[PDB]
Parts: C-alpha cells; structure tokens; sequence
C-alpha cells in the first residue's frame, strides 16, 4: 500500500499561511524521523527539515529563510509542516519522506502543489476530442481531451481510470489570463473503438472536483 | 551465585542498555548541529561501544553539549563496569588462595 | 553543508547502451551517498543506497560505485523508461544535502 | 561509612577539581602558540573529559609544553581515580565473600 | 593564522530583499566563526556567534549558517539601517583572526 499521504494541492494568498499534511502508515518505529522537501517547477530538491514524532523534536535547513514550522501528532501519524507569510517564492511542491534514522529517504509522498496567488479557484471544462468524420484511419487512432480554464495546478489525467495506460500523452498546462490550460491524449488500435469505450477522468485537487467523459465519435 | 558474579552480569546487562539508548540520545542530541557525524543509529550505537571501551579510534565524536553529556555517560558506564569485572576476577583469585592456603 | 556536485546536468547516451553519472562530494563522506530517480511529475524514488547496495524493486541494471568524494550511478544497457532526472544525496554530516540533479536522455 | 567508600568519593571530588583547574591552565598555556585548539574554557572543560577517561576521539590536543603537563597531570588524575573505584569494588565484593563463606 | 576570504567585498541589493555574506576560511573551524556589525564611526557591535547562534538585542532578520570552511551572514529584509561593514572572526585556533570585511549597499 501507499505509505505517506498528501493533499494533492493548496491555494494560498499572499501574506497567509498553509499547514500541510502528510499521513503515514505501514511500520512506525519510535526511530522513524519524516522530512519535508521542497521543490521549484525546474528547479530540483531542496531539504527543508525534519521531526522526529516520538519527540516533536524539529530540525530545520539553516542555509534558508525559516518559512516552515514541524509538528506531529502521535497518535494520527500524520507530520504537519506550517508554511507562513508566504510569497510566490513559496510556490512549489513540497514531499514528505520517510527516514529509519540510516540517512536515506526509503518511501515519499506523492507531494503537495502549493501555489500562492490571488486568484481563485476554478475546476476545470473537460471537452472531448475526436475525429472529425473525414479524417482518414491507420491500424492505431487517437483520441484525447481537452482540460480548460482551471486554477490553481495540478490536474491528474487519466483513461479508463488508469486501466489504460500506453498511447497516453498529457501536455504541460499553459496558463494565460490566470487559468491554466492543456488537453491529454490518447491512442488504441482503431479496431476497439468505439466498439470498446474510451474515457478520460479528470481529477483536479484544489476543487475537490473529478469528472470524466467519454470520447463517443461525431454524428 | 556470589555477588560478585551477579554483579557483573548485572553491570553487562546496565551497559548495554546504556550503548542502545545513548546511541539513540546521541542522534537526537547531534541532528542540528552543522557539521555532525553522530546522526545515524546505526553508527551512534558502534560509536557507543567505542566510547565505552575507550578504543580510542576517533572516527566519531560529538559536537554538541547534549552529545558530549551523552558521551559522558558511556565513558563512565563503560570504564565503570569493565573496572567491575576486574573486582568480580580479584575476588575470586583470593578466594581461592585463602582455600589453598588452608585459611 | 556538504557540497554535491553532479556534473554533467545532462546526459544524452543511445539506447542499451551503459551511462554513468557521477556525484562529487565537497569534502570526504565514505559511503554514505544516496541514489535516487525521478520522471517527469512522479516523485523521487530511492534507486541505490550507501553508494552501491541494491533496493527491492530496482532493475539489476542499476549499480553505484565510489567512496569518499567520487561516486559514480550506472545503468547497464539503458532504455527508455530510465529517461528521468537523477539526484545523489548525503548523510554523512548534518544537514542532509542533495546533488543538482543530472537529466538522462536518449 | 568505610574507607574504600569515602576514598571513592574523595577521588571524584579531587577529579572534578582537576578537570576544572586542568582546563583553566591548559586555555592560559595554549593561547600564544600558534595553530592551537584548546584555547576556549568549554572545549577546553570537554577536553579535560576526553582525556582523564582516555576516551581517544583524539579531536582536540595540546601543543605547548606546560599544555602537555597539565594534560598528564590530567590522565593521571582519571586512570588513578577510575582505578580507585575498581579497587573499593573489589573491597566490598572480598568482604562480602568472607561473609557468605562464614569467615 | 587562519585566512578568513570574503567575497566580495561590496554587496549591492535592493531595499527589503535578502542579502548574503560569505566567509571562506583557509581550513576547516567547525563552527567557531563569528559575525560583527560597523557602521560609519561606531564600534564592532556582534550579531552572529558560533555561525549562527542568535545575541539579545539584535534583529530576527539577522542569521548564519555553516561549518567547516564555508559561512554565511544573512539578513532577510535589507533596510536602511542595516548598511554597514560586515566581518567574521574565528576562534578555532590561536591567533584569532578575521575577515577582510564586506560592505553592504542598498
Ligand atoms: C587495556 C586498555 C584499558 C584502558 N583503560 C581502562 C578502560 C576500561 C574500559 C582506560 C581507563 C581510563 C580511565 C585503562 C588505562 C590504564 C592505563
Ligand atoms: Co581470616
């Protein structure tokens, strides 16, 4: 099973502050300590501190400026990092991991996309994308969805709720007039459609939304 | 069984309870402290037995004050006890003499 | 903080055949050097541990090398889903630090 | 109480003073020669430790003549009063025995 | 003598912004370095001890970070008040020494 649990994401303002999450199971040892670790979309990692939870006692990277303030609570599992006064040099996804105390990051969570912006919330149009009627077909055929107008990142796109997994291509969202924008992508052999159904499911975190559509052919 | 004998075993069961939590201490006392060795149990505990036997290899130390009270601790633990059985072979020694003396 | 230096950032090697990257460290740490992968939105994943000891779960064509300030990340006979970026780690001194990281490409 | 026991004690008292003292003289005699370490008072109190127990994490030293007498004066004071304790153990433990042996 | 190396010698940013003073020491001190404040005309004052250990009566937005041979001095927020001549200092081994000295500039 999954071992570290993260919120997918978080939207925050300017000034404000966000308490992160991270829920841990499979072997606790009293000697577990869990880090945190933060992450600039193309930038690379960067270790902000750690807790041992047994102790509630907290270490922290001194190199850089004390945003993060670690807690946990024994009995839930979970490790709480407090992020505070944030700005847009705060926006990035942040892991937690686990350590046995031999200096090595075994498993990790998923991470949480924080984003700090005045903007709101928007969950995403999903709009199909098939084949206009006069477009020709190989052996293979493509299909895809189009995820449209939603803030803040990310999105997980899926097909068949991930039952189908080769042929999928998802492009990098472009945001422009403050929400964000891309269309996953998807190819089977054209002899298994529509004949066998192919559906697109959209999660978007910060919305707590997840709706789906199939990719029915035109007229 | 002699005292002297329970004694010692007793001493071998108290170090080693002390090597494993001064281990444990150790690392808690030293992760903080900018350029620590003391920070992972495996080599903390091995860092132990050194400290107690004082071997004297010097590949690991503490930095901070906590680590060195921890340290402290081992030293006295470790030269204590080994000292004990030293005690414990002594009183056997002249408890025998004293048999082969007829005393 | 002990300086990582993973030099070249990228790498760009032909399909099955061996890549190595190489993780310098600013000053002398043993073996106490951590391997892990990443691909592009999936989070890192611990490849190899202490230099060289293999994880459950990793191909067999992964390998590590070196001690002290030279470390070294092989693949034998790379192949498309290696294509990741790639992050060395230590654990010898406090704080823990991390590599820059070094891109693979085919 | 008996002698064995008040000597014990007597030994760490006269211990602490010299790991005190010891580390005071060794700063005054160290500061002045070049590329020296033990020339704070804290360090310099840790080094007294270090160096009664002989632990041997060998990272801090005198380089001066007078340092390197305070520091005999030091290890001398430490095996001899550890010594000490080891001996008192082995009086009670003989005792204990003639005890236990009806004697 | 250890060599204390700061570079540069001038530091320029802009108001409120975080700045950066390093200090480079020609072996390895551990922790033993320390931070001083002169303004034009006054006296050294200390803001920074063993590389970052915090004075009553000095701003939160004064820290430092580092041991062995690298060190920093930073301020979160640069203001007005804060230009000044800057220095580390070493208490590692005999002499004491310090560093050339950067000046801040906003
Ligand atoms: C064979 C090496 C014994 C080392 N000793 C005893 C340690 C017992 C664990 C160090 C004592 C330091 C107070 C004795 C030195 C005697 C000169
Ligand atoms: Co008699």
């Amino acid at each position: 099973q999954v071992q570290l649990q993260q919120p997918g994401a978080e939207l925050v303002k300017p000034g404000a502050s966000v308490k992160l999450s991270c829920k841990a199971s499979g072997y606790t040892f009293t000697s577990d300590w869990i880090h945190w670790v933060k992450q600039r979309p193309g930038h690379g990692l960067e270790w902000i501190g750690e807790i041992i939870p047994s102790y509630g006692r907290a270490n922290y990277n001194e190199k850089i400026q004390k945003k993060a303030t670690l807690t946990a609570d024994k009995s839930s599992s979970t490790a709480f990092m407090q992020l505070s006064s944030l700005t847009s040099e705060d926006s990035a996804v942040y892991y937690c991991a686990r350590e046995r105390g031999d200096g090595y990051f075994a498993v990790w969570g998923a991470g949480t996309t924080v984003t700090v912006s005045s903007a709101k919330t928007t969950p995403p149009s999903v709009y199909p994308l098939a084949p206009g009627s006069a477009a020709q077909t190989n052996s293979m055929v493509t299909l895809g969805c189009l995820v449209k107008g939603y803030f803040p990142e990310p999105v997980t796109v899926t097909w068949n709720s991930g039952s189908l997994s080769s042929g999928v291509h998802t492009f990098p969202a472009v945001l422009q007039s403050d929400l964000y924008t891309l269309s996953s992508s998807v190819t089977v052999p054209s002899s298994s459609w529509p004949s066998e159904t192919v559906t697109c499911n959209v999660a978007h975190p910060a919305s707590s939304t997840k709706v789906d559509k199939k990719i029915v052919p035109r007229d | 069984s002699a005292l002297h004998w329970r004694a010692a075993g007793a001493a071998t069961v108290l170090l080693v309870i002390v090597l494993l939590a001064g281990s444990y201490l150790a690392v808690l006392a030293e992760r903080g402290a900018p350029g620590a060795q003391l920070i992972t149990y495996p080599r903390a505990l091995w860092w132990s037995v050194e400290t107690a036997t004082t071997v004297g290899y010097g590949d690991l130390y503490p930095v901070t004050l906590w680590g060195r009270c921890v340290a402290v601790v081992v030293m006295v633990a470790g030269i204590t006890s080994f000292g004990l059985v030293t005690a414990a072979l002594a009183t056997w020694f002249v408890g025998r003499e004293q048999e082969r003396r007829g005393h | 903080d002990i300086l990582l230096t993973q030099s070249p950032a990228i790498l760009s090697v032909s399909p099955g055949e061996r890549v190595s990257f190489s993780c310098r460290a600013s000053q002398s740490i043993g073996t106490d050097i951590h391997w892990y992968q990443q691909r592009t939105n999936g989070s890192p994943r611990l490849l190899i541990k202490y230099a060289s000891e293999s994880i459950s779960g990793i191909p067999s064509r992964f390998s590590g090398s070196g001690s002290g300030t030279d470390f070294t990340l092989s693949i034998n006979s790379v192949e498309s889903e290696d294509i990741a970026n790639y992050y060395c780690q230590q654990s010898n001194r406090w704080p823990f630090t991390f590599g820059s990281g070094t891109k693979l490409e085919i």
